[PDB]
């Protein structure tokens, strides 16, 4: 059960820690988050009471190194940084723990959500997404574009994740022009699972980061990839059958942990009537189906 | 983007352009099964892909071999346009290939779009108009070479006959427009305004007849009095 101690907090912001959330005040004693599970990826987040714009981040794995938070007064922001010194590290720890000034990470034994919206997201698959190579944890923020978003303007600040786009020749054999517009299995299996990713637990590790990008910090473009990834699938005619039920467990997830006043932006209505309603797999997504309907039949 | 009323002009410049009309592409009978139920027999179709310009029409006819134990022939049909289309673009030498290609229909967007994928400075545009090129199997020559087709083929004709040689384009377009608009929505009243006379005769190598200036002020005058008829009668008015 590892820990990331703050240094301080000299600024009112509200600070999540993966789904979580805690509202601190100015100067108020908080030193930090113990008893983050080990085996996942996690996200620390900030929004600041005095200013909304700009929700930003870290994803780290405490299996990398010792991570903390400090607050930079000249950039306006409170940074993660790595102690390399752990003797100073566990000892600077085991004092905040001692005075109680951390949060515990509020996980109930029975809940499996963080899991299961990160089953597929690894950390190496991250830094290479958010490239900055002398960190090991990864910077997120809500104005970050996609390499996607550029090409239609700072590379070293940019969302790299993967090109998919329908009208391309990428996506489109020359002579079975129609064919794979319509069915789009080729360059779902071929060029993407085969090709570029290399399995589906890779897609499904960036289809994941993608949403959670787009529900952490409202990154849009971060939602177009996510919703890019899953009509790719759904308009596909020949998808391997495990994973098809791995995706329907996916989005389940997803749309659950959703914020039920953020629908209106984060969720396309194109995409998920096409996938639900009018796509090959449209009967392939029984869960995910039913949560959609409960809980957003506007939407629909 | 689209094409519409205001930059109408734009025709008629020296940006090579072509429309594509992919109405008679797919072209069906409907009828009665010894069983009762209801069948379809295809017939020749063609796409219409005109230079507005020079009147260059490019008529690629359609044989009903094409669609033989074909699925979903009118969505299949928007493909195939679209591929003859990039074949056509492909065939001609690249001072001839046109910047931009019109279609009539917006359906056939995506399906030009990707066909025309190594074509990316080619711009794909929709319109606003309401062009009367369905009515093109109205013009006998291009009906008869049409239905006489028996394998696929494509027909050069000029649209506009030698009217270039006394009038604009545009003016050009906008009488050919009219003919075609008289033509669909009256073809028996159009045809015959268009041969009444006997004496003026279509010539071999044209597709209208050889009107002087003042016969064809005539002739459109009686093309704008059809259509205002029959448009009293649509609506009662
Ligand atoms: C983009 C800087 C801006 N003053 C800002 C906005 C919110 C939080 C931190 C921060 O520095």
């Amino acid at each position: 059960m590892n820990t990331v101690p703050f240094t301080s907090a000299p600024i009112e912001v509200t600070i999540g820690i993966d789904q979580y959330s805690f509202n601190v005040k100015e100067n108020q004693p908080f030193h930090g988050i113990k008893d983050i599970p080990i085996g996942h990826v996690h996200v620390i987040h900030f929004q600041h009471a005095d200013n909304s714009s700009m929700r930003y981040g870290y994803w780290f794995d405490c299996r990398m190194g010792n991570f903390y938070i400090q607050y930079d007064p000249k950039d306006g922001l409170y940074k993660m940084m790595e102690e390399r010194d752990g003797a100073k590290f566990e000892n600077i720890v085991h004092n905040f723990k001692e005075r109680q000034m951390m949060v515990s990470y509020p996980k109930i034994d029975e809940d499996d959500t963080w899991y299961n919206l990160t089953e597929f997201v690894q950390m190496d698959k991250i830094r290479k997404i958010v490239r900055k190579d002398e960190n090991q944890f990864s910077y997120v923020d809500s104005s970050m574009t996609t390499v996607q978003e550029n090409e239609l303007s700072d590379p070293a600040h940019s969302l790299n994740y993967t090109v998919i786009n329908f009208k391309s020749r990428e996506a489109i054999r020359p002579g079975h022009e129609m064919e794979d517009f319509l069915d789009k299995s080729y360059y779902l299996n071929t060029v993407m699972l085969q090709g570029i990713f290399k399995n589906s637990s890779n897609y499904f590790g960036e289809l994941q980061f993608a949403f959670l990008n787009a529900m952490f910090f409202g990154n849009y473009g971060s939602s177009l990839q996510w919703h890019a990834m899953i009509e790719l699938i759904c308009s596909s005619a020949t998808v391997p059958k495990h994973m098809l039920d791995k995706l329907d467990e996916i989005l389940y997830y997803q749309i659950k942990t959703l914020p039920e006043q953020y629908s209106d932006i984060l969720l396309n209505e194109r995409v998920w009537n096409i996938c639900l309603y009018s796509s090959f797999q449209k009967n392939s997504l029984h869960n995910t189906e039913k949560i959609m309907e409960n809980k957003y039949p506007e939407l629909l | 983007g689209a094409m519409n009323s205001s930059n109408y002009a734009e025709l008629f410049n020296n940006d090579i352009k072509l429309f594509v009309d992919d109405t008679n592409v797919y072209r069906v009978t409907v009828h009665k099964t010894f069983e009762g139920n209801v069948a379809t027999k295809a017939i020749n179709g063609c796409i219409f892909t005109l230079n507005p310009k020079t009147g260059h029409l490019f008529l690629k006819i359609i044989h009903t071999s094409v669609w033989a134990g074909q699925k979903r022939l009118s969505q299949l049909a928007k493909w195939k346009t679209a591929e003859e289309v990039s074949a056509l673009v492909r065939s001609l030498p690249k001072e001839e290939q046109p910047k931009q290609i019109i279609v009539t229909r917006k359906a056939m967007l995506d399906p030009l779009e990707v066909h025309m994928l190594d074509f990316p400075n080619i711009a794909i545009r929709p319109t606003e108009l309401r062009l009367p090129f369905s009515a093109a199997m109205s013009i006998d020559k291009l009906s008869d070479v049409v239905m006489k087709a028996t394998e696929p083929q494509m027909v050069l004709f000029n649209i506009y006959d030698d009217w270039l040689d006394r009038i604009s384009s545009y003016t050009a377009f906008s009488r050919l427009t009219l003919l075609l608009r008289a033509l669909k929505t009256n073809e028996e009243s159009a045809k015959m305004i268009l041969l009444s006379d006997p004496t003026i005769t279509i010539k071999s190598y044209h597709l209208w007849p050889s009107f002087t200036d003042e016969q064809w002020i005539t002739i459109e005058s009686q093309m704008r009095d059809l259509i205002l008829t029959e448009y009293g009668r649509k609506y009662n008015v």
